[PDB]
């Protein structure tokens, strides 16, 4: 949902989040523990994004620079 | 619910075993009387026009804010005995008990009427219309913004009209951690077992965690500064940006956290992120119970009210209702009569910072590039400590930097936060001032001069019945910080028995109130007994030389400081397992 004082909108939990990023940088590093990885993509998984696509696609969605 | 848990729940659900919802996020408020609106079920007082209240006209919330609260800035007294830390924690901590969720206004495109620009009085808006000859707002055709907040029961068929709590109740620190699953877990750190709560990944604050960026398409915190592209933080709480003195109590309290969790683990290297997390927490939540009831409230109840309304603590009671009335949602914002007109910035050696140590508020609402690019938490918390707060005389209400310019760089227009709160306790239907003064045991006067004997101040007993008519009329907050203030206390007889009722409900029923047996060991409870404030100030900011408590009456250098030094750090020592 929207919360919203005065007409402003002060959080919208729809929103990929900045640092929500550097997950997405867990994920594509080859070296990085591959049951942290799949921690994250339960994370993601539990907010509808599914493929590495998704993610991606989300946090570009939201106003975020995807170049990975 | 679970036959037997360890750790709260994020929503406050299952707190209170025999009524699971009581005390959880979104629900509707609990109300200490029956609701009072003009047409008996939802529409607010002053609505429709004609339309008296107990036999005279409702008073136009900016007009009583000109003649009543309206007083000249420069000639604002200080006090003597209370820190802008006091002002500040009551924010922090209010901010932990209730948020009234309000209609988004994009909302309005193919429905009614946006209340951001419009002054038609149509669903959801409810506008503050202009009086004659008003000191900043000549065109009478104008209005203040206001969105009525959402009901508890959408539409409905003859539903008395109530709004939602979107946090829970219970003094939980859930400003920091949150009050809904998901929202919890975008705070936390997902990318590592150390039960880590997000931080910033571009900025820090001397080598200090800042809060996360939040994601707002509209972000406010970017109209205050273009050229920064600075946007509001993330936090337990969705206010958390409003005020840099705000942003750096959330980002204390972050801090704080981490390094629980930190400490925890090299305490217990098998302890997973999900138990360094709860355990962490559950720290936390003890310090904010402990710094609220042993330090703030008597500061604002004062020694009669404090022993009348909260007793020594015995144990937990299921019978307790602890949820937020909706009258102190209204009742608690006296904290507005303490706000300073200006954001004091010092140095290490607590002199006035450069840029700009004394900035006016107006300039600093939704301000996170201050936080960012103007020196980090370090040179605010330091203000807040060393720099007296606003102390409430009967004709020195409110500034008016928020009276007159309340977040004006976001804003079409500035706001008046004192006519908003009287405008908003309308919009939920509370009863007025002689209805709660009765509510409390307090007598209640009908003539000017009975009114006179209660406020001992004759003429502020005289404006208020030009204005409102009757006492009956006087709207909760108006009454409540127009009232002489208690011994050793910041608040009058009727605000101290609706703020220390509350108080009393959310510690009675709380099943994790931090004293209750099982909750945590002996050991562990004397370990607690040990904080303060200014010690978690020590722990997470560069700051070394800190208030001496207490914190909230401490507040002037080098008078009322220590060496950080001096103060004992919290010994997890107890929280060892075999
Ligand atoms: C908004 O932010 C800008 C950029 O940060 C401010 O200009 C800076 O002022 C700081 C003072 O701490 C200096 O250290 C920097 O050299 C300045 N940066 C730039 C880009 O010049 C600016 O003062 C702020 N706007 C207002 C109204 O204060
Ligand atoms: C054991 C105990 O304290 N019971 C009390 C009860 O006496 C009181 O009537 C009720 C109303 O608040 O709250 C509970
Ligand atoms: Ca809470
Ligand atoms: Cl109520
Ligand atoms: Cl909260
Ligand atoms: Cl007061």
């Amino acid at each position: 949902k929207v919360y919203s004082q005065n007409g402003l909108v002060l959080h919208d939990d729809a929103n990929f989040l900045e640092h929500e990023l550097s997950y997405i940088d867990v994920l594509l590093d080859k070296n990085a523990d591959q049951a942290t990885k799949d921690n994250l993509r339960s994370y993601f998984a539990d907010k509808g994004l599914h493929s590495i696509k998704d993610i991606i696609n989300k946090a570009k969605q939201d106003g975020f620079d995807v170049s990975k | 619910c679970p036959e037997q848990d360890k750790y709260r729940t994020i929503t406050g659900m299952c707190n209170n075993r025999r009524s699971p919802t009581l005390g959880a996020s979104n629900r509707a408020f609990v109300r200490w009387l029956p609701a009072e609106y003009e047409d008996g079920f939802s529409l607010p007082y002053g609505w429709t026009p004609g339309v008296k209240r107990n036999g005279f006209p409702v008073a136009l919330a900016r007009a009583v804010s000109n003649e009543i609260v309206r007083f000249p800035t420069d000639q604002l007294t200080p006090d003597q005995e209370r820190s802008l830390m006091f002002m500040q924690w009551g924010q922090l901590l209010d901010h932990d008990l209730d948020f009234t969720p309000e209609p988004a206004a994009r909302a309005s495109f193919v429905t009614g009427v946006n209340c951001e620009t419009s002054c038609v009085q149509q669903p959801p808006c409810f506008p503050l219309k202009i009086p004659p000859n008003d000191p900043r707002i000549k065109n009478q055709a104008d209005c203040i913004p206001f969105f009525r907040s959402c009901p508890a029961c959408p539409g409905s068929n003859i539903t008395i009209r109530n709004q939602i709590n979107a946090l829970t109740s219970f003094v939980d620190a859930s400003m920091v951690y949150g009050s809904e699953e998901p929202l919890a877990r975008n705070l936390r750190n997902m990318s590592n077992q150390l039960g880590l709560l997000a931080v910033n990944q571009r900025f820090q604050d001397n080598g200090r965690a800042l809060l996360p960026f939040d994601n707002l398409h509209d972000d406010p915190c970017l109209l205050t500064n273009r050229s920064a592209r600075i946007p509001c933080f993330l936090a337990g709480d969705t206010r958390s940006s409003e005020m840099p003195e705000l942003t750096s109590m959330h980002t204390l309290l972050l801090r704080e956290h981490n390094r629980l969790a930190t400490e925890l683990k090299s305490l217990n290297p098998r302890w997973d992120g999900e138990r360094l997390y709860q355990e962490a927490r559950k720290i936390v939540g003890a310090m904010v119970q402990i710094i609220t009831y042993r330090d703030y409230l008597p500061l604002v109840l004062g020694p009669t009210a404090m022993r009348k309304y909260l007793p020594t603590y015995r144990s937990y009671n299921d019978s307790v209702d602890p949820r937020i009335a909706n009258v102190f949602t209204n009742a608690f914002r006296y904290g507005h009569t303490l706000i300073q007109p200006f954001m004091f910035r010092l140095d290490n050696r607590y002199q006035p910072m450069e840029p700009n140590p004394r900035v006016p508020l107006s300039r600093v609402f939704f301000a996170s590039w201050r936080v960012v690019l103007e020196g980090g938490i370090d040179p605010i918390l330091r203000g807040l400590m060393a720099t007296p707060a606003k102390l409430n005389r009967q004709n020195q209400i409110a500034v008016d930097e928020i009276r007159e310019r309340l977040f004006e760089q976001v804003m079409r227009i500035g706001l008046d936060l004192p006519a908003l709160n009287m405008q908003r306790s309308r919009d939920h239907g509370l009863p007025g001032y002689n209805a709660w003064r009765r509510f409390c045991g307090l007598p209640q006067p009908e003539t000017v001069g009975q009114l006179g004997t209660v406020l001992r101040n004759l003429k502020l007993a005289r404006k208020l019945m030009e204005q409102y008519g009757t006492p009956n009329n006087i709207d909760i907050w108006m009454g409540g910080v127009s009232e002489p203030l208690k011994r050793k206390g910041r608040v009058g007889p009727l605000l101290a028995c609706i703020i220390g009722t509350q108080f009393r409900k959310l510690r009675d029923g709380d099943r994790f109130w931090w004293e209750n047996e099982g909750v945590f060991s002996m050991q562990q409870r004397q370990a607690l007994a040990q904080i303060s404030l200014p010690r978690i100030i020590c722990d997470n900011t560069g700051i070394t030389t800190v208030s001496k408590n207490n914190i909230f009456m401490s507040n002037s250098y080098p008078r009322d400081f220590v060496n950080c030094s001096t103060l004992p750090a919290l010994n997890l020592a107890s929280w060892r397992e075999a």
